[PDB]
């Protein structure tokens, strides 16, 4: 009781940091896999999911 | 493993340099068959005759003869920003 | 009269051990930036790590 909101996320436990995964933000986000060249340095974040 | 770095980087540089306020030439078509520079002198009746082009031989600038070479450093010795961890502003 | 546009050979070709061409694929390339053969080698070298 008192529960106010339940989402179904991917599983932390199993896209463990050691697959790279990063779960916190609601999406999953790997660091250097696809990044984009020819851009400024903030604009690589898209890429991460 | 290099072209991104020429056509999509590259190539902008030329078409920024083209539009430079001294080069005032048109330097080629794009069609080797029949392309042919422009030739102006400077003339009088009086009897003066300047070309703007002529084919001087080598100078002390360095700039007329041409290594061809120049092309093996660049396809096999060059690192460039969209190429080469590998972001880069 | 006309329109240059790309067409990828997934959106010509369909075989299915020799293209992938689901549309969960198709969604994948869609987020994708513009790649070369340097970002894909990046990639892969990173999925290796």
């Amino acid at each position: 009781y008192g529960a106010a909101v339940v989402n179904i996320d991917l599983n932390r436990d199993f896209f463990d940091t050691a697959t790279g995964i990063d779960l916190t933000k609601g999406i999953p986000l790997v660091q250097d896999l696809l990044v984009p060249i020819g851009v400024t340095a903030g604009a690589e974040q898209s890429a991460e999911y | 493993n290099i072209a991104v770095a020429h056509t999509d980087h590259l190539s902008v540089v030329y078409a920024t340099m083209s539009n430079f306020m001294l080069n005032f030439t048109n330097n080629f078509s794009g069609n080797h068959a029949t392309f042919k520079p422009d030739q102006y002198v400077i003339t009088s009746p009086e009897g003066s005759y300047k070309p703007i082009i002529e084919r001087q031989g080598e100078t002390v600038d360095g700039l007329t003869i041409i290594d061809t070479s120049i092309v093996w450093p660049i396809l096999c010795q060059c690192t460039y920003p969209l190429v080469r961890s590998i972001m880069e502003e | 009269r006309y329109h240059e546009s790309v067409l990828e050979i997934a959106d010509i070709f369909d075989q299915a051990d020799f293209i992938q061409t689901s549309d969960a694929v198709r969604q994948l390339r869609a987020l994708m930036p513009t790649l070369s053969t340097s970002q894909i080698r990046h990639a892969i070298e990173r999925i290796a790590q």
